[PDB]
C-alpha cells in the first residue's frame, strides 16, 4: 500500500479461496438470492483502535 | 407445493430486493425458468392468471 503497487494491493484486498484453503481467505461470499450477492470483507485495514493502519499510509505515508 | 394445494396468488411484499414482481408467476419469469411457468397456467386444477396484479 506504500509503494503503489495497484495490481497486488487489490489482489491481496480481495483474495477467495475456495476448498480446504478457506481460512486464508479475506472475502468471503454469503447466501446470495437470485441475482443480488452478498460479500464479507476483512477489515485489517482501519484506523478504530488501529494505529498505522492502511487507511493513513495510503492517505499520509 | 401445487398438487396438494396452495395458492398462486400470494403477494410477496411488506416494503436486499431487486423487484422481482409481488406474484409467483412473474418471480417465476423474471429469473429464465421455461419449466416453471409451462408448468403454470397448464397443469393445476386453479392455475395462476396471464393478466394478475
Amino acid at each position: 500500500a506504500k509503494e503503489g503497487k495497484i495490481e497486488i494491493f487489490r489482489h491481496i484486498l480481495q483474495r477467495e479461496f475456495s476448498g480446504p484453503y478457506q481460512p486464508l481467505s479475506r472475502k468471503f461470499t454469503e447466501w446470495c438470492y437470485g441475482p443480488v450477492r452478498v460479500s464479507l470483507y476483512d477489515l485489517s485495514s482501519v484506523d478504530s483502535w488501529e494505529k498505522n493502519s492502511v487507511l493513513e499510509i495510503i492517505a499520509f505515508h | 407445493l401445487v398438487e396438494n394445494g396452495a395458492d398462486v396468488h400470494l403477494r410477496a411484499c411488506g416494503r436486499t430486493c431487486f423487484y422481482f414482481g409481488e406474484l409467483p408467476l412473474s418471480l417465476a419469469a423474471c429469473t429464465k425458468q421455461w419449466d416453471v411457468v409451462t408448468y403454470l397456467l397448464e397443469n393445476p386444477h386453479q392455475p395462476a392468471s396471464l393478466e394478475a396484479t
